[PDB]
């Protein structure tokens, strides 16, 4: 149950935590040895790696997919490449994280679920909040500069660290337009 | 891994052979010249053997670190023994041999890890002519 | 099913690895393979690309020796995979590499340009991936890959040596030209 979750949460699901593409990730909800209380608590656990699937599954579909080959802004476009550049290195420290979890557990043999909720409960907070700032980038079909207002409306983000998280991409997104401005100019 | 390393001895023995039967009077006055500056890029080789040596005599060497070692001298090797098979091939011998080492020198243009090699083997090939 | 300490996912991270592996078992080959002195299918240009590449293969080698002896199952994943990808991109650059991605046959075997025409199709892909972290690998490939052009050009520039192997330079010549005379100069002239 403890390593099986640090493996779940990286990316790669296994049998007590199965994958389905309409239920993120999911417990079986059914073992007789594992009373119901932690269920629900990984179960909790679980969202913050249901978005980390779909962030990856997303950055690898449009990022390096092709060589540049009816590629449009909500298809394609050097600024929605630069939003997946940015959204690695922000979900960055998630990595570097659950990493330092696992050096601990090889440190104490017996540590609970709940030591793990405490330290990973700061990302429990920012990850719901980016998703919404993709989710509108694919319905709308955002394409090019318009991808620059979509993040910076979300920038008066109410947490501050989801507005220092946002900021970053932006910085990023900038260094093209700069990039292409640094031309015509 | 032995077998991807193994390449380097087949490029040793074929060039040792060419530095014995292209130094007699009869193969001419610029294919003496050629394999007497051939022969000490060998002196060379055999100069690094030793030093892989040391290291293994101190337990610090393994396949792996003597496989990234040897990368350099597997290319010089790989040049020497290439042009050694040519210069034997046509029977070249007079400025048959002074040609042949102009044109491969000019083949790689870009390299410059044989580059200097080949360009040296003709101004050692050409001091005779 | 049967293993020493094994759940699936283990098995599906190590085959994400491998992925990477693959490509640098084709690359290693792609670029390996040295021109030979008689690559007539492939340009003194196509040469020039392979040497490069293999100048980026081993230091890419050299990272992977570079790697602590002893690290976490996990962490070895999470610190290759921006090279991982890296890599993948690098493959997919060239036919060869795109092409055993593991999702088709090694049927298509894609056409490689080569010549003007792969000098060109470099510096395209140079503008599309500008902005992306992947495009200084590019710049450096085609530095290298630039310089016989120029040698050409200095030859049929302060010189008027014409010279040429596979006929990749566009410039060409005829023998009207060895008529040498005015209507058969016109005759002979050059690639558009």
């Amino acid at each position: 149950m403890i390593h099986e979750l640090l493996l779940a949460l990286s990316g790669y699901p296994g049998s007590i935590f199965t994958w389905n593409k309409r239920s993120g990730l999911q417990v079986s909800q059914d073992f007789p040895f594992l009373h119901p209380s932690e269920t629900s608590v990984l179960n909790r656990l679980c969202r913050l790696g249901t978005d980390y699937i779909r962030f990856t599954e997303f950055i690898e579909q449009y990022t390096g997919h092709v060589q540049q080959q009816q590629g449009q802004g909500g298809l394609h476009g050097i600024y929605l490449r630069a939003f997946c550049t940015g959204l690695d290195s922000v979900l960055q420290p998630y990595r570097q994280a659950l990493l330092d979890l696992e050096q601990e557990f090889l440190g104490d043999p017996h540590l609970s679920i709940s030591h793990v909720n405490y330290f990973l409960d700061q990302f429990q907070l920012l990850f719901p909040s980016v998703m919404v700032v993709v989710e509108q980038i694919k319905s709308q079909k955002i394409h090019g500069c318009q991808i620059l207002e979509t993040v910076y409306k979300h920038s008066c983000g109410g947490l501050p660290p989801v507005r220092s998280a946002l900021e970053k991409i932006l910085a990023v997104c900038h260094g093209v337009m700069y990039k292409q401005l640094s031309a015509w100019m | 891994l032995v077998h991807r390393i193994l390449p380097v001895a087949a490029s040793y023995s074929a060039v040792t052979r060419f530095i014995e039967e292209k130094s007699s009077f009869e193969y001419g006055q610029v294919n003496h010249a050629l394999a007497a500056a051939m022969r000490t890029l060998v002196k060379e080789h055999l100069i690094l053997v030793s030093q892989l040596e040391q290291l293994h005599r101190q337990g610090l060497l393994s396949l792996q670190k003597l496989w990234f070692y040897i990368q350099p001298a597997m290319r010089t090797m790989d040049i020497l023994a290439s042009l050694a098979t040519s210069v034997d091939k046509g029977e070249c011998l007079g400025g048959s041999t002074l040609s042949l080492l102009h044109d491969r020198s000019f083949s790689y243009t870009g390299d410059s890890q044989a580059q200097e090699l080949c360009l040296y083997l003709t101004k050692a090939a050409s001091a005779p002519y | 099913h049967v293993s020493g300490a094994s759940p699936e996912s283990i098995s599906s991270l190590l085959s994400e690895v491998a992925e990477y592996g693959t490509c640098y078992t084709r690359l290693s080959h792609f670029s390996l393979q040295p021109v030979l002195d008689s690559l007539y299918s492939k340009g003194l240009v196509f040469q020039a690309f392979t040497s490069g590449l293999r100048r980026y293969l081993q230091y890419y080698r050299a990272c992977v020796l570079s790697t602590p002896p002893t690290l976490s199952l996990l962490t070895i994943g999470f610190l290759f995979k921006k090279l991982g990808r890296q890599l993948r991109y690098l493959a997919e650059l060239c036919g060869v590499g795109a092409v055993l991605p593991g999702t088709c046959g090694g049927g298509p075997r894609a056409a490689f340009p080569t010549g003007v025409k792969l000098l060109s199709y470099l510096y395209q892909e140079a503008l599309h991936n500008c902005s992306n972290e992947h495009y200084p690998v590019l710049l450096s490939l085609l530095k290298t890959s630039c310089e016989p052009y120029t040698r050409f050009i200095h030859d049929w520039v302060y010189s008027g040596v014409f010279r040429d192997a596979y006929g990749e330079f566009m410039i060409q010549v005829n023998h009207e030209y060895l008529s040498f005379r005015d209507k058969l100069y016109w005759t002979h002239g050059y690639v558009l």
